[PDB]
This record gives structure tokens, sequence and C-alpha cells, in this order.
């Protein structure tokens, strides 16, 4: 076996907030430097293993492409996982989450698994944000919440692990008959 | 490139050429044996070509404002020159289904091209009644032949692959399981030359992703049929249509494993076939 599952994820969220940033630390554990600007980079994959089994994260970074809210059932197709990504630099990516939210509940699978990201943990100074209106929120709604930094590499690994973990649990009971 | 439409050949001598398009929409107008001859419910699907028209007629400059928008509801395609509505289609009726017949949710590429697709076949139709009337395979190898449409059908679903891509011979590398979870993408069966041909993939950065092609796109390439009395089975044929796509999405975390093996053991294509034959094209 090369692999055993391939669990297909999306990130959200709107533009700046580091949504590419924090694929391409994940997948290619790398921050700006040799620069490779996403000229058509859709997803990226990673391959990670979880109770002896091998899963494909094909993590698509296409949101903020054309789809500020217009988006309709199509784009959450065949998703397993969505990663929320707003901007603790900015509040107003922060507010947005709340409609990405409700463009997932009435567009996407109720067994869609989500989680919510508070990028760029590391700046302090321009932050407009709290860490506690981000737990906040994210107990609103019952989903996980992390606030992370693609920059200094902090809780990028295990947020997607948490993601792709949940995502593994739900269909390992599925497959008890159904 | 021929019109005959309407003795045509012969009509057009006594026109200038500058006035000869203008007469030949009042001459389809004019045109478009009851007994014996089956009726047809293409009204909604020609709206399309039509606006097409419409906006060949504006100038350069105005023809970005003639678009068509689908309404909040995803049932009708809304013909709209700037902020006016000018007229708008029931997609069910453009497909000629009936009426509970479920329409999967398109992405806006995917309804690019299903209107596209829409343009040819109302085109083929309008200034071609005779493809139509020789038979429905004439009419369908007339559009899933165009160059537009081969060419646009492979850059979504294949963009690497050129629609004259070479057969890639078959090599049963599956076990029993694997072949009956793939059986759910071509109706409950395996069989290798056909199995594959509503599959699509594309690389980036050399990483291939699966996805299947939208059942309206492959009911309006292959199945679709203008006469009312087909209604009946246009529908039968889309709600197989959704049931394999919707079968391949709830198991894809499955079906994408079998499919990687298959494409990287026959040279990064699914376009297999057997002993010279295969039918996992795209369409021809
Ligand atoms: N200090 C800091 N800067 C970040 C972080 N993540 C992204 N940035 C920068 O914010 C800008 C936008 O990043 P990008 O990933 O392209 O946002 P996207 O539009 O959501 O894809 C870029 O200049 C990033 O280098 C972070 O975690 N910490
Ligand atoms: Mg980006």
């Amino acid at each position: 076996k090369t692999y055993d599952y391939l669990f297909k994820l999306l990130l959200i969220g709107d533009s700046g907030v580091g949504k590419t940033c924090v694929l391409f630390r994940f997948s290619e554990d790398a921050f700006n430097s040799t620069f490779i600007s996403t000229i058509g980079i859709d997803f990226k994959i990673r391959t990670i293993e979880l109770d002896g089994k091998r899963i494909k994260l094909q993590i698509w970074d296409t949101a903020g492409q054309e789809r500020f809210r217009t988006i309709t059932t199509a784009y959450y197709r065949g998703a397993m996982g969505i990663m929320l990504v707003y901007d603790i630099t900015n509040e107003k990516s922060f507010d947005n989450i709340r409609n990405w939210i409700r463009n997932i509940e009435e567009h996407a699978s109720a067994d869609v698994e989500k989680m919510i990201l508070g990028n760029k943990c590391d700046v302090n100074d321009k932050r407009q944000v709290s860490k506690e209106r981000g737990e906040k929120l994210a107990l609103d709604y019952g989903i996980k919440f992390m606030e992370t930094s693609a920059k200094a590499n902090i809780n990028v690994e295990n947020a997607f692990f948490t993601l792709a973990r949940d995502i593994k649990a739900k269909m390992d009971k599925k497959l008890e008959g159904n | 490139k021929a019109i005959h439409m309407g003795g045509w050949d012969k009509v057009q001598d006594h026109f200038r050429a500058e006035k000869k398009d203008h007469a030949l929409e009042v001459l389809h107008s004019i045109i478009h044996g009851e007994p014996g001859e089956m009726e047809v419910n293409v009204e909604d699907i020609n709206k399309i070509y039509a606006f097409k028209r419409l906006q060949h007629l504006a100038c350069p400059a105005h023809q970005d404002l003639f678009t068509i928008k689908m309404d909040a509801s995803q049932t009708q395609f809304l013909l709209m020159v700037g902020d006016t509505v000018i007229s708008q289609s029931n997609i069910k009726d453009i497909l000629n289904i009936s009426d509970d017949a479920v329409i999967e949710s398109m992405s806006r590429e995917e309804r690019q091209l299903f209107l596209q697709i829409c343009e040819v076949i109302g085109s083929k139709m309008t200034w071609h009644p005779e493809l139509l009337q020789e038979s429905i395979s004439t009419l369908r190898k007339e559009v899933t032949g165009n160059a537009q449409i081969k060419t646009a059908v492979y850059e979504m679903m294949r963009p690497a692959e050129a629609p004259d891509h070479p057969l890639v011979e078959w090599q049963d590398s599956l076990t029993a399981d694997e072949k009956s979870m793939l059986a759910c993408i071509n109706a409950g069966n395996f069989e290798p030359t056909t199995q594959f041909c509503k599959i699509g993939y594309q690389e980036v950065q050399g990483e291939v992703a699966f996805s299947m092609m939208h059942p309206c796109i492959s009911y309006l390439l292959h199945s679709y049929s203008p006469f009312s009395e087909f209604k009946p089975t246009n529908s039968g044929f889309l709600k197989k249509l959704n049931q394999d796509y919707n079968d391949y999405h709830a198991k894809k975390m499955f079906i994408d494993v079998i499919l990687e093996k298959l494409y990287l053991t026959h040279e990064r294509s699914l376009h297999i076939g057997k002993d010279g034959c295969s039918r996992n094209i795209l369409l021809t």
C-alpha cells in the first residue's frame, strides 16, 4: 500500500489571512524565501499516518479566487474537512468567519468536520482580535479552535492532525455496518 | 457551414450580401407534415444561442454587458443585458426532463461549459434542422465532434491529456474488492474499457487529483433528446448519472486510491483500452 485513504480538505477564509502560507508550511515546511507564487497551485498534498493507516491529505486553497460567498453546494462536494482561517491582525476577517460558517451549514454536508484557525499568532504588536474572542466564536458553533502562525511554525502541524483524526474517527464508526 | 433550410440554397439570391444574415433570421422565424412526426421541446435551449446572436449584433464595447446569470433558485438562467432581465429559461426545460428530476448544482466553470454546449446544440438545430431529422446520433456527433466543445471539455476534465490521446492497453492490477468499489462509477458494473469515461484528472506540482464529470454535462453530450416523447427516458438517464455521481463522492476517500494506482500503471492516464478498443474517452 502506498496510502490507504484520501481526505479532501478545504482552506477557507478571507484573502490575506495566510491560507497559502499555512498550506505551504504544513505541506512543504516552508515560508517565503525561495518564493513560488501560486499561479494555479489549487492544492497541495501531505501523507500522514494515523493508527497504522496512511492518509493522503489533499488540501485545497481556492477560496477567494472567485468565491466571495458566491458559493453553492458544488464547491463543498467531496470535502471531508474544512479549515476556516482568519487573521488576528485583522478583525474584519474575524467577523467574516460568521458568514463563511453559515455558507457552510447551508451548502456543505452536515458530517463535514470544521476547524477555526486564528493565524499570525506571532504578531502581537498589531493584534486586533483577542484569543478569548476566538475561542468564544468557536464555542458558539461547537467546532474546535486554535491560534497559529505559519511564519513561526506554531500549531500548524497539530491543527491538521486534529482535523484529520476527527475525520478518521467518524469515518471509522460509519464503517461498522452503516 | 452551408445552410439549406427553407430552400435557402436558391432563396438567398434575392438578397444583397449586406442583408442575408437578417433575412436568414426572419427565415428561421418563418419555418420553426404533422401526422407521423414527433413534437419537440427546444424553446428554452434555443434561447441561449439566440442570446449570443443578439450579442453578436452589439458593438464590441457593449458586448460585455450581455451575460447569463443563474437566479437564486438555481433553477433558471437569466438572460441579462446590463441590469435588465430580457428573458429566462428553466433548466429542466432546457434539458427536456420531468419536473421531479433532480438537478445537482454546478460550479461556475461547469455552468459556463453547460451553456457553451447548449449554444452549439442550439446553432445546429437552428441553422441545420437536417441533422436531427436524419438521426439523434447525427446531431449529437456534430456537437461532441465540435472542435471548441471537445477542447473545452478536455481542458476542464483532463487538462494535460490531448483529445486524440492514444489508447493505453489494460493491465488488470485490481482485486475483486477494488472492482466492486469502482462499480458505482459505471452503473453498478466493472468493464475496463468504459469504467473511466466520466473521470477527469489534473496534476498540480506533479500530484494528481481525480474528479467526475457533472451529470448534466454527461447528459447533454451523450443522452440529450429534444423530443417531448423522450422526456421520461431523458429523466431516466439523468437519474442514473446522478446516482453514479453521488456514489463517487460518498466513497471518494476509497475510490481515488484505486484510481491513482490505475493512473500510475497506465502512463498517467485512464484512457484505457483492450485489444485496440476503448470507450474511456471523455467525448468524441
Ligand atoms: N508574521 C506573520 N505573517 C504571515 C503569516 N501568515 C501569512 N503571513 C503573511 O501575510 C501575507 C498573506 O499571506 P497569504 O498566505 O498569501 O494569505 P491568503 O490570501 O489567505 O492566501 C503574506 O505577506 C504572509 O507572508 C503568519 O503566520 N505570521
Ligand atoms: Mg492565497
